[PDB]
Formats: structure tokens, C-alpha cells, sequence
């Protein structure tokens, strides 16, 4: 080991020390991935909480959170969604008032839920524009049962806890819109990942606290599964 | 017979040999939980070599405690690590790193060796009974209050998704520890509370029987606290 | 890239002074730093060393105890304490920059030095003076005691040129590789114990004294120089 | 994928679309039916897996049109019984990108590779 | 007329298929039925290069067969001294999502790119000591997937956008744009003559391009799903592609067919990175099932396994002296494999 | 329309190449492999003294 090779080893050790600091910062960070549609108002939630990838930074209770909104990319995702394995969660914002597009929303969601590299990744649904949904059925010109025939046999589930000031029909429809996604989620997953439904409007601001709670829940559940107390 | 117990000893030490072979050869499992697992395995070595020592009279019992203290402090360390991971999940990967893991895993052996070497200081004294019969109480209450409290949350999570597979892995990890180590500390208590009872004399006549357990638990500790990780299942 | 040194010019026998070397124009925190002195009319003599990260420190046998080297990366300044000065310490002290990784160029930058007045492989450079005329090729030979080759394949021999009033430059490092801005004329070839430097076409800017140096093991030592008098 | 078998039909008529498949390991791919209507984009309609036992529909054609598979002949089918003026669209036979997978991402994308030419179907 | 154009295209495609069928006088399998097969090849992980914090996406050797650059989702490009497992530079990147990296032939530059639609060029030999960005290349509308230097001033890129590009680094413009594909270009290898190059683009199609003219020359359509890797045989008259359909195939630029089809029925997992040895006798391919395999080019026999990676191999390169083969994988490691005597 | 014309032009340009026999194409690769067989360290191992790994 000559003198210059010894100095090279010294430089490599310093690089390793800097890499260890970077590794501390890296594990101290939880990453997310904001999926949605053009009308989903995902940017509206970004306002609250050729560039091909955008990046949102936010901190809740002194815990790092990276959110990567996908920008100037094409329609297909079968190749660059592989890059988001080993991500804490995926946020899927859904528009609840474009009934003629909810079906396409589900057809994207099922692929996202069944992807091979996303087979251990939980999804945090933020069903958005609930206020815009309110008028749709309140001053109802359009019937949901046309696009979705099975609205007949369905009724409001017992576990529903609506806030005061709601039409029972409004709740029955809203929880149905909530329920097809959960029907998709519960079909497969082997308990390795779960879906977390939420109702969001443009005025709601607790969207950061909800992500905090659901990420803590996801990590608790994976640890409890490897310990097998779950 | 002696031969069957000795063969059990080699069988048990082989399990730790293969576990340590799996560790440090699979370059991905350098998490602190696996290092605590290997610390448990080293204490299994130091407890089983104590039986092998049966094959100086003072040397024949000098290391009986410096190993059985490691094989309980390591279990407590595993329990606390799991509790911190479950109940401080977000602020754990950042705080508890493989720099505090090193110091904890060194100090756990350091205190156990210190207790083992100070055992001979007061051998024919009451602290050799009292300090050693402290271990079972506080390290059964601290291994109940963590595992059962984790169960109370694994059930509150199972509801939202009392679980059948929660009790079947709580009662094992706890009752094995109890129905292996409790008899030895009970005997330690009885050599303070009943040196005269013929029933207690009959109890002590089974010292070899009560040693058979405490040196067989070293082939269930790697079976339970160690080879239950999904990654190490293949390894 | 610019290294400038500061210090003092007069000191009484016995006492102490502090030198300085303020870097300006390069990543100082990644460069190991040396100190090289020069008697008023003699050759160079290595006197200290501090590495990147301030981990490894060496010294010369002549100043092994009474000299102290230091470093301040945030301020970009290199320091040398000189306590209990002697008559053998009247010299011009140079601040020399050096980095070590695969394929580096150590001793690449030499500062302009500071004056100071007070009231082990051995390498020889016989044929100190030789007349030169432009256009003719000139070879300058340098001799070493131990083989300067190392098992890794390096050969650890450096060449410098000190023009009539300037600071030394790196011509060739490891007796074969040209430095950054050196003209392609200069070339070097050796054996392991015997070395030479080939100047194909002597231009008017190639006069001065040529120095050969080894880096196989500390301490680092120089030759007596070779003056190419016009 | 030479999609053909449709055309003009009266309301409430019957059609049987055909998806001529040519050399892509027919019995290992999830397949879909996608139709684009005038003034509208693409939309998934039906889905049959490689086993011929897994099916899925939209709701707008759930109780009316049936999908089927022909592994031996390497052909896909779609049965029509009760068309309506909302079904006026060209029809495309789609293929899932990767084999032996349960995820199909880009079947309804603006540009896709493994899709048929298109079959015209109109309601009068 | 659209119908007339479609009929003409169909007729042209049929004529092309007939012409391709005509020249297939004999198969490589028939000719190689007599050539001596190679024995079982074993490589035994001489070095392991730790230090990345997450999955490794790409790596590239230097022309000296000793230095080594590696790109990871961390946001790092570490240049390793493969001989001593040292670290000479640790380049902190700007975007964490990088899917490609390359090493300039002269050793002066490295490149990297990913979801950020930019090919960043790094200068390694600066007067100030550290590494610095020399140029960001801008125009694309899709994720960059492979960049390969030609000279110190010319680089070629491949993007998810149906486009490959040929840049001029000193200026920063697209001197020539390649616009033939329909899907997402995933791989890109430069011929040794440095005049032609190939790419596979998520539509079962491989296309050879001309660097100077800028026109797609051939178009090979033998696969069933997306092409994930491509690699020139050392002759410069062939290339090999592994795809999601778990199959490798060998294409020859002159014959214009597929020569062999590398497929073991037990392999259901796709293919992710393909490199060749020096003689071209060895075809090393990374698969998603945690291991790489050493195929035999001429004989098409699965004659080696490299099973030491705990996760999916994603990159695989062989040196210019054929004396080391390196694999990186999603296990954040980088193992330098070599044979034993 | 325009896309069809572009596709037709691309097909016409690539349909005029004078391909050669496949057997010669494969014989070229086998000749290359035979020629450069002795300089393939992974194919044939080298003495450990020269190997730096």
C-alpha cells in the first residue's frame, strides 16, 4: 500500500462518511406519488400541501415527506411507474362529479392496485370536489343509475358518519362512489397493502395531517405483519 | 441420561451456527433487529457451553450467570426495539441507527459480564439471590407490558380492516420464556425461603431436570425470536 | 487557482513565527496540502504535510518536533507554526497543492512563497550545469537510491521547473504523464532507479533549474537541481 | 390484430365482432374491448382473462353484451343483442402489454401499439 | 385515400416479409449443431461495491476497464476504482429519478438522465478540483432512458417520447432528431464503428438508425412485447434484445431476420439488461427474478447463472478487455464478477 | 392521410435494401467467435497473477 493509494483510501473513507450522512437523511424521508387526472384538481391539493417530474416538499410533526407529481409525460405509464416501487404510499385524487369519467378512473385505479411493482404499496384516496358533487344530485338533472346500474340494490352502509346537513340520497350516492373503489381494493392484495378513503374539498386543509396518519398506519401494519401480531 | 442431553446441546448450537451463517453472508440484512437476534444467539452459545462444561467446581458455575443475564437482556432489548418500531414508526428509522445499536449491544454484554464476575464476590450471600431473582420479575413485567400492549393495538387495527393469530404468537413468545426461566429463579428464591422443607429438598433434587429446560430453551429462542423474519425464512 | 502565502522576513535566533496560505479558486477541502522550503541558493526540502480531512500528518526529520502544521477548511487557509527557529531555517517556503485519487496530478500548483531570515531515499543530480542552445534536444538525468517502482505499477517520480524568478511548475508526474498545461514537447522516461527528462525543442521559456522528486514513501526528498544556462 | 365483423345495424340488432389475432402467443395475454365514439375519447368496455373464466364489464353494457375467447382459433369475440344510440362508435380489440400479468395500464391511451385497426359500428 | 394507402402499406409489408423469408437459406441452430458447446461457466463475485442507498438503475465502464460510474435513485453517481473498491468521486445529482448513465470514452465526462427530461453532462477533470455540470440538454417530451457518448462533444439520447436525439454538447441543440418509433424507447447501443446505432421502443420493434443521414434504415419486428435492452455484438453487424416476454433474440443488420431465440420455458420473468463478452460467445442478460444468466450466443444453451443478487438486476456491463463483468441490482449493491482458474 | 403517406415512404425506403443469405450472416458471427476466442477472459480463465479481481 503505497502513500498515494493510502491517501486514496482516505478519500474513499471520507466519501463513505458523507454517504452515511446522506443515508440518515434518506431513511428519515418518506416518499409519495401523486396520481390523478387533468380535472381531478390534484394541483389544487398541491396548492394546499418540459419538466417531466415535479416535487412538493412538506413537513408534519417533524417528519420528512416528498411528493412527486408527474408533469410533462405522455399518456402511457407502464414503464415509468416501475420507478415508484419502494415508496411509502400513492395518493390518488378522484373527481366525484364526472360520472361519465368515474369508470375510466376505476379502470386506471385497478391497474394501479394490481401492478406487479406496486403490489406492496398502499393508496390514499382523496375523492375531491365533494362540494361540486353536492349540487349534481341536489339539483339533480343527471341520474347515477344510468352509468352505474347497481345503484338500485345499494343503500347507505350503517358505518356511515355524515356531518349534519346532508340529503340521505346525497350520502347514499357519495358512499357508493366511495364503495366501488373499496370493492376494487378488497378483491386482491393479500393484506400486504390497503386503501384509505377520504373525502376532500378545495377548502379542506387537513390533507397533510391525513397523509401523516395514514403513513404511520401503513408502517405500523407492515411491522405488525412481520411480527405476526396482526 | 447425559448422552441425550449432550446431543440436544449440539443440535441446539447447530441452529445458532446456521443462523449466524445466514447473517453476515446475506448482505441485505444489516438492520439492528437482526443484530439483536445474533446477540441472542451468542448468549445461546454462552448458555449452552455452560452445560457442555458439565461434560474446577467454582469454574463449573462461574459463567452460569454471565450468560443467562445476556440471554435475558437481549430478549428485553428485542422487545423494546419492537415496541419502539410499532409505536414510534415514523420517528424510528431516523433516530435509532446503527451507531446507538452498537453501543446498546456492547453495553448489554458489558453489564452481564460485570454481573457474572461480581457473582463470585458475594457467592455465599443474599445479593446473589436477590439480584438474580430481580431478573425474572422486571423482565417478565417489561415483556408482558410491551407484547400485550402491542396485541391491544394489533386488535384495534384488525377491527378496522382478539385476532386468532395474535394470541398464538403472543402466548408462545411469553409462555416459552416463563415456562423455561421461571423454575430457575423460583429455585433461587427457595434457597432463601425454604432450606428446611423436605418438599424443597425434593425440588432441589431435580436441579438437573430444571437445568435441562434452561439449556434447552436455547433451541427455541432461535426458533422463535430469530427465524421468523420473512427474509431470513429463505436464508 | 491561486495560492498566496504570508509570513515574516526577520526573526532573531530562537523564537516563533506563524505562516499562512490562503487559497482562492478551488475546492480546498478536498486537496491535501504540503509545505516545501528552499535555502537561499540551494535546492528544495520538504518540511510538512496535512491531508484532506486533517487525518494524516507527516513531518521532516530536520523539523520533526518544533514545527506544527494546521488547517482551516471553512476559512480556506493553511497554517504552519515554527517554534525555536535555527540558522538552518532561513529559506523561502512554498505552499504546494496536491490531490490523490486514481489518475490525479499531485503537486500541480505551487504558490509564490514567502521569505524568512534568521540571523530516506537519496537522489542525486550530477552534471548540475550544462550549456543549451535552442532547437537541440536536451535530456536531464536524475538518480535514485531505491527502486521507485511499486507493486501496483506506479513509479512515483515528479519533475519541476523553476524559472529564473518564478515558482516551480509540475512538468511530469510519475515520470511519464504530462501535467495540465505543459507543452507536448516535454517527455520523461526512466528505468526504476535511473531517470531522465527529454525536452525536444528548447524554447526561450525553458531555462531555469529542473528538480526531481520521489513520492514512494515519506519523507519526500529532492535533488540538487540542473541549471540550463542560456 | 385485424379487427372486423361489424357495421350498420338497426336498433336492438345483433352483431358478433371478431378480433383476428396473428402470432403473439394468444393464450397468455389479458385482452380488452375498447370503443371510441364521435366527440369522445377511448373507453374500456369488457375484459376476459387468459383462462376464459374471468370477466368484467362497465355497467353500460353489463347485462347486454358478452365477451368470449377462442384459444384454439386464436380469436376474440363480442356478442351484441340490444344496441342503442349510445353505442355508435368504432371498436378496437386491445391486448395487455405484458404476459402473465394482472395489470393493464395503457389500453385506452391516445397512442398504443397492441391495438387493432378498428371496426365501424353505427346505430340507425 | 386512406383505404388505398392502407392497401399499399399492406402490400409493401407482405413484399418485405417475402423478401425476408427468401434469404433464410439456413438457420444458426442447424449450423451450430456441430460446433463444440462451452462448459458450465462460473463466476464468483470478486468484489462487492457498497455505498448506494437505494436501487441501482444503470452503470457504465470506462474505456480503461478500471473506472466505473453507477446511477441510483438516491441521486448519486459514484465513480469506483474497481480494482481497489475505492471511491474517487461522489456526484450529487439534481433529480433523484435517474434511469441512465454513461462514461465518456476519454474519461473526461459522464452523463445521467431520468424522469427529468434532461441529459446532464458532468466534467470530471476541472482546474478547481471538483466535478461540475458542463451542459444540460433540454428538448424532449418524455423520460430519458439511455445516453451514450460518441465524442466529447456529441451524445445520443433516447426518450419515452417516440424520439431519439443527437446533440452537440458545446452548443446545446438537436443536430438530428429520429422520429420513427411509436412506443417508448428503452435502450440504445452504439456500434463500434460509431456510424450507426439501434434502439428498441416498447412496440416489439427494433430500428437501426444512421447518425449522419438521420433516416431509419431497417425495422425488425420479431418480438411480442416491449424491448427492454439492446446491445451491439462486437462485429458491429448484429445486436441482441431482451424483452418483457422473457425472450432474447439475435438480429443481424444484413440478413434482416432473427437468428436465434433465447427461451427457457421455466423463465416467465422478463429481461432487463443485456451485454456481450468480447468474442461474442457469451450473452449475459439480467432478469427480474433476482439473477442474471450467461447464454451462449451461437449455440443458444443456458450455460451459466449469476445468482448472488437479493433483488432484481437492472444493469449489466462488460469491460473493454473482457476481464471483468459487473452487475448492479435493486439491492443497492454492485458486484464485479470474474471467472476463476 | 399524412401519417399514412409517411408510413408508406418509410416502408418504401426500407424495402429496397439488398439483404444477403442468412447462412453467411451466421457464419460471420461464428468466424468472429473463432477468431477472437483466445482473448475472452470470461470464456477462458486467465492465470490468477494477471487477473486484478
Amino acid at each position: 500500500l503505497s502513500a498515494e493509494d493510502k491517501a486514496a483510501v482516505e478519500r474513499s473513507k471520507m466519501i463513505e462518511k458523507q454517504l452515511q450522512k446522506d443515508k440518515q437523511v434518506y431513511r428519515a424521508t418518506h416518499r409519495l406519488l401523486l396520481l390523478g387526472a387533468d380535472n381531478s384538481g390534484k394541483s389544487t391539493i398541491v396548492k394546499q400541501m418540459t419538466s417531466g417530474i415535479f416535487e412538493t416538499k412538506f413537513q408534519v410533526d417533524k417528519v420528512n415527506f416528498h411528493m412527486f407529481d408527474v408533469g410533462a409525460q405522455r399518456d402511457e405509464r407502464r414503464k415509468w411507474i416501475q420507478c415508484f416501487n419502494d415508496v411509502t404510499a400513492i395518493i390518488f385524487v378522484v373527481d366525484s362529479s364526472d360520472y361519465n369519467r368515474l369508470q375510466e378512473a376505476l379502470n386506471d385505479f385497478k391497474s394501479i392496485w394490481n401492478n406487479r411493482w406496486l403490489r406492496t404499496i398502499s393508496v390514499i384516496l382523496f375523492l375531491n370536489k365533494q362540494d361540486l358533487l353536492a349540487e349534481k344530485v341536489l339539483a339533480g338533472k343527471s341520474k347515477i343509475e344510468d352509468y352505474f346500474p347497481e345503484f338500485a340494490r345499494y343503500t347507505t352502509p350503517e358505518d356511515a358518519t355524515p356531518e349534519p346537513g346532508e340529503d340521505p340520497r346525497v350520502t347514499r350516492a357519495k358512499y357508493f362512489i366511495r364503495d366501488e373503489f373499496l370493492r376494487i381494493s378488497t378483491a386482491s392484495g393479500d393484506g400486504r397493502h390497503y386503501c384509505y378513503p377520504h373525502f376532500t374539498c378545495s377548502v379542506d386543509t387537513e390533507n397533510a395531517r391525513r397523509i401523516f396518519n395514514d403513513c404511520r398506519d401503513i408502517i405500523q401494519r407492515m411491522h405488525l405483519r412481520q411480527y405476526e401480531l396482526l | 441420561p447425559e448422552e441425550i442431553f449432550f446431543t440436544i446441546s449440539i443440535v441446539g448450537v447447530l441452529e445458532n451456527l446456521i443462523v449466524l451463517l445466514a447473517v453476515f453472508k446475506n448482505k441485505n440484512l444489516q438492520a439492528p433487529m437482526y443484530f439483536f437476534i445474533c446477540s441472542l444467539a451468542i448468549s445461546d452459545m454462552l448458555g449452552s457451553l455452560y452445560k457442555i462444561l458439565e461434560n474446577a467446581d467454582d469454574i463449573i458455575d462461574s459463567l452460569f450467570v454471565l450468560s443467562l443475564l445476556g440471554s435475558i437482556f437481549s430478549l428485553s432489548v428485542i422487545a423494546a426495539d419492537r415496541y419502539i418500531t410499532i409505536f414510534h414508526a415514523l420517528r424510528y428509522h431516523s433516530i435509532v441507527t446503527m451507531r446507538r445499536t452498537v453501543v446498546v449491544l456492547t453495553v448489554i454484554w458489558t453489564f452481564c459480564t460485570g454481573t457474572g464476575i461480581t457473582m463470585v464476590i458475594f457467592s455465599h450471600h443474599v445479593p446473589t439471590v436477590i439480584t438474580f431473582t430481580s431478573l425474572f420479575p422486571l423482565m417478565l413485567v417489561f415483556i408482558l407490558c410491551l407484547y400485550v400492549h402491542m396485541f391491544l393495538l394489533a386488535r384495534s387495527h384488525t377491527r378496522k380492516i382478539a385476532n386468532m393469530k395474535g394470541a398464538i404468537t403472543l402466548t408462545i413468545l411469553l409462555g416459552v420464556f416463563i415456562f423455561c426461566w421461571a423454575p430457575f429463579v423460583l429455585h433461587v428464591l427457595l434457597m432463601t425461603f425454604c432450606p428446611s422443607n423436605p418438599y424443597c429438598a425434593c425440588y432441589m433434587s431435580l436441579f438437573q431436570v430444571n437445568g435441562m429446560l434452561i439449556m434447552c430453551n436455547a433451541v427455541i429462542d432461535p426458533f422463535i425470536y430469530a427465524f421468523r423474519s420473512p427474509e431470513l425464512r429463505d436464508a | 487557482v491561486q495560492l498566496v502565502e504570508s509570513g515574516g522576513g526577520l526573526v532573531q535566533p530562537g523564537g516563533s513565527r506563524k505562516l499562512s496560505c490562503s487559497a482562492s479558486g478551488f475546492a480546498f477541502s478536498s486537496f491535501g496540502m504540503h509545505w516545501v522550503r528552499q535555502a537561499p541558493e540551494k535546492g528544495l526540502e520538504w518540511v510538512a504535510y496535512i491531508s484532506s480531512g486533517s487525518g494524516t500528518i507527516y513531518y521532516a526529520d530536520t523539523v520533526k518536533g518544533r514545527f506544527t502544521i494546521s488547517r482551516d477548511d471553512p476559512k480556506n487557509t493553511l497554517f504552519l507554526q515554527m517554534t525555536s527557529l535555527r540558522s538552518e531555517d532561513t529559506a523561502m517556503y512554498y505552499c504546494v497543492r496536491s490531490i490523490y485519487y486514481y489518475g490525479s496530478s499531485p503537486f500541480d500548483f505551487w504558490g509564490q512563497g514567502t521569505t524568512l531570515t534568521v540571523s530516506d531515499i537519496v537522489m542525486t543530480q550530477a552534471t548540475s550545469s550544462v550549456p543549451v542552445t535552442p532547437g537541440e534536444s536536451v535530456s536531464i538525468s536524475c538518480r535514485s537510491s531505491k527502486s521507485l517502482l511499486h507493486s501496483n505499477g506506479n513509479t512515483y517520480l515528479y519533475w519541476f521547473l523553476q524559472r529564473p524568478g518564478q515558482s516551480p511548475q509540475l512538468l511530469i508526474y510519475r515520470m511519464s504523464n504530462l501535467a495540465s498545461g505543459v507543452p507536448d514537447r516535454f517527455s520523461g522516461s526512466g528505468s526504476g532507479t535511473a531517470f531522465t527528462l527529454t525536452i525536444s525543442r528548447l524554447e526561450a521559456e525553458d531555462v531555469g533549474v529542473y528538480y526531481c522528486m520521489q513520492h514512494l514513501e515519506y519523507p519526500l526528498t529532492f535533488g540538487a537541481g540542473t541549471k540550463l544556462e542560456l | 390484430l385485424q379487427e372486423s365483423g361489424g357495421g350498420l345495424v338497426q336498433p336492438g340488432g345483433s352483431l358478433r365482432l371478431s378480433c383476428a389475432a396473428s402470432g403473439f402467443t394468444f393464450s397468455n395475454y389479458k385482452m380488452n374491448w375498447v370503443r371510441q365514439a364521435p366527440g369522445k375519447g377511448l373507453e374500456w368496455v369488457s375484459d376476459i382473462s387468459q383462462s376464459g373464466a374471468s370477466i368484467s364489464y362497465t355497467g353500460s353494457v353489463k347485462g347486454r353484451f358478452t365477451i368470449s375467447r377462442d384459444n384454439a382459433k386464436n380469436t376474440l369475440y363480442l356478442q351484441m343483442n340490444s344496441l342503442k344510440p349510445e353505442d355508435t362508435a368504432v371498436y378496437y380489440c386491445a391486448r395487455c402489454p405484458a404476459p402473465f400479468t394482472r395489470d393493464c395500464f395503457d389500453v385506452t391511451s391516445t397512442t398504443y401499439a397492441y391495438r387493432g385497426q378498428g371496426t365501424q359500428v353505427t346505430v340507425s | 385515400e386512406l383505404d388505398q394507402l392502407r392497401q399499399e402499406a399492406e402490400q409493401l409489408k407482405n413484399q418485405i416479409r417475402d423478401a425476408r423469408k427468401a434469404c433464410a437459406d439456413a438457420t444458426l441452430s442447424q449450423i451450430t449443431n456441430n460446433i463444440d458447446p462451452v462448459g458450465r461457466i462460473q463466476m464468483r463475485t470478486r468484489r462487492t461495491l457498497r455505498g448506494h442507498l437505494a436501487k441501482i438503475y444503470a452503470m457504465h465502464w470506462g474505456t480503461d476497464s478500471r473506472l466505473l460510474v453507477s446511477a441510483s435513485q438516491d441521486g448519486k453517481l459514484i465513480i469506483w476504482d474497481s480494482y481497489t473498491t475505492n471511491k474517487v468521486h461522489a456526484i450529487p445529482l439534481r433529480s433523484s429519478w435517474v434511469m441512465t448513465c454513461a462514461y465518456a470514452p476519454s474519461g473526461n465526462y459522464v452523463a445521467c438522465g431520468g424522469l427529468d427530461n434532461i441529459c446532464s453532462i458532468y466534467n470530471l477533470k476541472t482546474r478547481e478540483g471538483n466535478v461540475r455540470v458542463s451542459r444540460e440538454l433540454a428538448g424532449h417530451t418524455g423520460y430519458l432512458s439511455c445516453c451514450r457518448f460518441l465524442d466529447d462533444n456529441q451524445i445520443v439520447t433516447s426518450s419515452g417520447d417516440t424520439t431519439c436525439a443527437l446533440w452537440d454538447i458545446e452548443t446545446g441543440q438537436q443536430t438530428t432528431t429520429f422520429t420513427g418509433h411509436t412506443g417508448d424507447v428503452m435502450s440504445l447501443s452504439l456500434a463500434p464503428d460509431t456510424r450507426l446505432f439501434v434502439s428498441g421502443a416498447c412496440d416489439a420493434s427494433a430500428k437501426l438508425w444512421d447518425v449522419r443521414e438521420g433516416m431509419c434504415r431497417q425495422t425488425f419486428t420479431g418480438h411480442e412485447s416491449d424491448i427492454n435492452a439492446i446491445c451491439f455484438f462486437p462485429n458491429g453487424n448484429a445486436f441482441a434484445t431482451g424483452s418483457d416476454d422473457a425472450t432474447c433474440r439475435l438480429f443481424d443488420l444484413r440478413a434482416d431476420q432473427e437468428l436465434m431465440t433465447y427461451s427457457h420455458d421455466n423463465i416467465i420473468c422478463g429481461i432487463t439488461s443485456v451485454s456481450f463478452s468480447k468474442s461474442g460467445r457469451l450473452l449475459l442478460a439480467g432478469y427480474d427474478d433476482f439473477n442474471c444468466n450467461v447464454w451462449d450466443a451461437l449455440k443458444a444453451d443456458r450455460a451459466g447463472v449469476l445468482a448472488g443478487h437479493d433483488n432484481r438486476v437492472s444493469c449489466l456491463g462488460v469491460t473493454d478487455d473482457g476481464m471483468a463483468v459487473a452487475t448492479g441490482s435493486w439491492d443497492s449493491f454492485l458486484k464485479i464478477w470474474n471467472g476463476s482458474s | 392521410i399524412a401519417q399514412a403517406r409517411k408510413l408508406v415512404e418509410q416502408l418504401k425506403m426500407e424495402a429496397n435494401i439488398d439483404r444477403i443469405k442468412v447462412s453467411k450472416a451466421a457464419a460471420d458471427l461464428m468466424a468472429y467467435c473463432e477468431a477472437h476466442a483466445k482473448e475472452d477472459p470470461l470464456l477462458t480463465p486467465v492465470p490468477a497473477s494477471e487477473n486484478p479481481f
